[PDB]
């Protein structure tokens, strides 16, 4: 019949390929669709929903509750941050494992502003400022908040509201990070510190816990899928 | 922004291919490994069931491809032609076969393939056989409901987060090729690649290994690693 | 201040609609005042050492008013569902309590037979149950509880509590806001489906941040878990299911 | 003029495919070599890197063709069914496997190819997955910088001219078959032919052997041969 | 299906192709390319490009 | 002549398929059909004709 030629690459199976192949079941009258709520169209969807972050990751602390909180205080130490963290969504181990983290772990390049969001769960009688500061990579990691306020950074309240939203804007040498740790797509580094000190009256808890949810942008979007390391399977 | 989402998209998440099984079958002497029935699910392997997971409720059209792979076993210097395998679909309630000289191999309304080994892996294409309007992921249910007026306990008793006990049927391969001295064995990988993918009330994966066919889990509960609270 | 009322239940204060989509229906027999009632559920305290609560929807509803009766004389009904979680706190509290509802919340048992809770057990009702720090094994092997052992970090399904929020969720901050309204349609894979074996959702209340109060030892505040059928619709009317809850 | 520059463009400078690496794979017993992972990377052969470092970017989508090859080893009379080889990506991040019966080549969300052994190569196109908007055949810098607050030297160290550890994922290359007493030593040849080749920044090529991947040299830096002044 | 004809020439790889391939990766965002100077179309381009020549070539 | 790339599932026979195949008697006159009574388009039309029920099923 007609004369073909057998192209390399025949015989093979390539996992990610869109071949047609015959249907084993023909004439087969499928259940129509319902209009179920939920409906993801997008794997970065579920990347944009924001997700509390295992911030505290100490020996006595992780894989519990605590691990989520993070204790702020008025005899907390101002000079010391609250919380440090690399913007390695996919590699921190404090990012890794959140949703957004989750989602990244099956692909290699993401590129997007991220956004965290700080949620106070202290007395409505407490009333603090607390810098949250981005400092993108290439300078020594922000120990002192003298040196988070050079970058990107946000004040925020306590008392006027319970929850701050700290945009990291993209900002990038490469059109796309990778999702490993490595140094030349490094994405920053995340901050808190004491802008003032938490003010409590009496009669009111000195220490008090805080939550943060990391969350991607509408312009966060990644590439290169690939298998997750953190599911296993023992055989 | 700028940046397409084409990668990320669900059709795209899914578009690779996952082991979901690895059957062995071998064409050994009647003195069981003849054929394998491997009931049809991806959580035989945590990968792809974790991508499915994901979400609560899915609508898919499957796309199995089954990769045999054959070995001499018992024998240094062994001989056997080209074998070919029968993969038949026995859904629920078809006729299982209870050896492989049996006739339900027959296949007069069982969809088969009949893999010629050397061949391109067998691909077929499955369109949504759920019951349902969606693929159940995760039943917060059972498939019966133990009454007061039951006689004893067994009757309502179900498993949790089953819906039906032979979900979508067992798959059967054989190797069409007749009894052999020489011991051939073969592993039958399926790959699932699910198509066409709409999924509904996304969830969070598991961060703890699985441990069986439902949610539970039994050891290996510390999925973060200890890291300072200020250590970049 | 936000007032709504429903049938011949008002409660007065956001409230977030889960997934975007508000309940609505699809002969269905539909109750429109016995079952949009908002039915409260047993109030549990909230202790200073407490790690969560969980109910099973339509579960929890299946001996308050009505719309338990729809449920167990037919055969199939959808209903979602209007969940209110009250926490009355003062200034002087501190805490944080994730409102999740979690379409096909299912948890995980405490036994090593992989989904071998029982049906009592798995449905308990109004009074619901409660998350645990680890994971207790059943050792049992005499009577096997057959119980749910939910873990708060885990969120008794294996996932991370912290991604819990990828589920319609709302925070309860006792400093912001004393209650929490969500608002979840009928979600299931079918149109309508059997509601005394299947739960089309799950409610859990979380504390995220450990409650506090003037520094005292031990501190507990109610609270009043409030659910209200709306647009339920039963189908099948046929004789009372009496399930077995031992 | 007349005479046209079909074939000194840049897509067909490029057209050739080039072996780029080659894989011994064994399906020995559990004595190494029964898979093998090799980075992906056209500097372990110096023709095709030599014809990429006459340029300083490059933006192409590769064609990579594996050709499989196999033979007995430590065997006179051996025996052995056609095998089949799995090329299984694993990109910077993804897990590798540590053995040859590991989840990992479950390839959920992994691209992978199952080459049938005999059959036409395994080809399969890969499009430009650099981060950056070219790849960059050379880096005049380092990808950490030792600071000044840096507690120890090790922390800022790293290699010149190399950005990232995990260029771009290793390729991970197994035999199916199950490891049968026959030893079958297999070398996947891969082929790497850039298309859709856009260069930048013309550099002129290494006239002395390369060293390692970078532009190191160690001996036979003598690239002209002796010539007279006068002689023609 | 459709009857073909495997002429010879088939289930080779011949280095110097135009062979289409399936895309490993597909539906990838790739990073879109920025006016980098010195763009190269033909290699003869570099030809043209006067490079000093080693004429002496004594053994020393 | 075309270059063709075998996909997987080639060279394989899935008994529910509609691929076509050599006419093994070519230019073959059939029998022209009659209208025979009783023709069934759909397997249903059997199921919707009402038969009796082995409802006693004791073993007697
Ligand atoms: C050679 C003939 C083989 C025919 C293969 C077709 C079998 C169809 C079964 C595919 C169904 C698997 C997808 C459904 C997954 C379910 O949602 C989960 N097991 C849980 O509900
Ligand atoms: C069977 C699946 C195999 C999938 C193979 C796709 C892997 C993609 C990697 C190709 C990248 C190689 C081209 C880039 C070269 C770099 O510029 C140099 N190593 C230096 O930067």
């Amino acid at each position: 019949g007609l004369p073909v030629l057998n192209t390399p690459g025949s015989n093979q199976y390539l996992t990610s390929d869109n071949y047609q192949s015959p249907c084993a079941i023909p004439e087969f009258d499928v259940t129509p669709p319902i209009d179920i709520p939920g409906e993801v169209k997008n794997m970065m969807e579920l990347a944009e929903i924001d997700t509390m972050i295992p911030l505290n990751l100490e020996n006595t602390k992780r894989n519990t509750m605590d691990m989520y909180r993070v204790t702020l205080s008025d005899s907390a130490d101002l000079s010391q941050p609250i919380l440090c963290f690399s913007l390695s969504p996919a590699s921190d181990p404090r990012l890794s494992h959140t949703m957004l983290g989750e989602v990244l772990n099956y692909y290699t390049h993401w590129a997007g502003s991220l956004k965290f969001t700080f949620l106070f769960c202290g007395s409505m009688m407490a009333t603090g400022k607390i810098l949250v500061a981005y400092a993108p990579p290439g300078a020594q990691p922000p120990t002192s908040r003298k040196e988070a306020m050079l970058g990107t950074h946000v004040i925020w309240d306590l008392g006027l509201q319970s929850s701050c939203t700290m945009v990291v804007p993209w900002i990038s040498n490469v059109t796309y990070r990778q999702t490993t740790q490595d140094s030349f797509t490094e994405g920053g580094y995340i901050s808190m510190f004491y802008q003032t000190r938490i003010v409590v009256p009496l009669s009111t808890p000195k220490s008090m816990s805080m939550l943060g949810f990391v969350s991607a942008c509408n312009d966060f979007s990644v590439r290169l899928l690939r298998d997750t390391t953190h599911i296993s399977q023992s055989a | 922004q700028r940046r397409s989402r084409s990668e990320s998209t669900i059709e795209s998440f899914f578009a690779r291919g996952a082991c979901v099984a690895i059957i062995e079958v071998d064409n050994e002497e009647p003195t069981q490994k003849l054929f394998a029935m491997w009931r049809i699910t991806y959580k035989d392997t945590v990968q792809l069931r974790r991508k499915l997971e994901f979400f609560t409720y899915s609508r898919f059209d499957m796309e199995l491809t089954f990769v045999v792979t054959a070995n001499f076993t018992n024998t240094n210097n062994g001989h056997a032609l080209n074998q070919v395998y029968q993969i038949m679909y026995i859904p629920p309630g078809a006729p299982t076969p209870k050896s492989w000289d049996d006739y339900t191999w027959q296949t007069s309304s069982n969809p088969s393939i009949f893999y010629t080994y050397g061949a391109a892996p067998a691909r077929i294409s499955v369109p949504y056989v759920g019951l349902a309007n969606a693929y159940s992921h995760f039943y917060d249910g059972f498939a019966k409901v133990p009454l007061k007026t039951d006689a004893n306990d067994q009757i309502g008793d179900s498993l949790y987060s089953a819906m039906t006990v032979d979900d979508f049927g067992v798959l059967a391969i054989r190797v069409v090729n007749d009894h052999n001295p020489t011991k051939v064995t073969s592993k039958v990988r399926i790959y699932m690649k699910p198509k066409h993918v709409r999924v509904w009330c996304p969830r969070p994966p598991r961060a703890v290994p699985y441990y069986g066919p439902g949610v539970d889990y039994k050891d290996n509960l510390n999925p973060l690693s200890e890291k300072g609270l200020t250590t970049y | 201040v936000l007032q709504l009322t429903i049938g011949n239940s008002t409660i007065t204060t956001n409230s977030v609609v889960a997934y975007g989509r508000w309940p609505e229906f699809i002969q269905p027999t539909e109750p429109d005042v016995a079952t949009c009632r908002f039915y409260t559920l047993d109030t549990v305290m909230w202790g200073k050492e407490s790690k969560g609560w969980w109910w099973k929807l339509p579960d929890a509803l299946r001996d308050m008013g009505l719309f338990g009766q729809n449920m167990y004389y037919h055969y199939l009904g959808r209903s979602g569902y209007t969940v209110h979680v009250q926490c009355n706190a003062s200034k002087f509290h501190q805490g944080a309590l994730g409102v999740f509802a979690i379409p096909e919340y299912c948890l995980a048992g405490d036994s090593d037979k992989q989904r071998y809770t029982s049906y009592a057990n798995a449905n308990p009702g109004e009074k619901g149950g409660k998350f645990y720090s680890q994971f207790n094994r059943d050792t049992a092997v005499t009577s096997p509880k057959r119980e749910f052992c939910p873990v708060d970090y885990l969120l008794g399904c294996g996932v991370l509590l912290g991604n819990a929020f990828v589920y319609p969720h709302q925070i309860i901050n006792l400093r912001t806001n004393n209650s929490a309204t969500i608002v979840l349609p009928y979600v299931n894979a079918m149109a309508i489906d059997s509601m005394v074996k299947h739960n089309n959702w799950g409610i859990a209340i979380l504390p995220l941040s450990p409650l506090d109060f003037a520094q005292e030892s031990s501190v507990e505040i109610p609270i009043t878990v409030t659910i209200a059928p709306m647009c339920s619709e039963f189908n099948g009317l046929r004789n009372v299911t009496a399930p077995k809850f031992q």
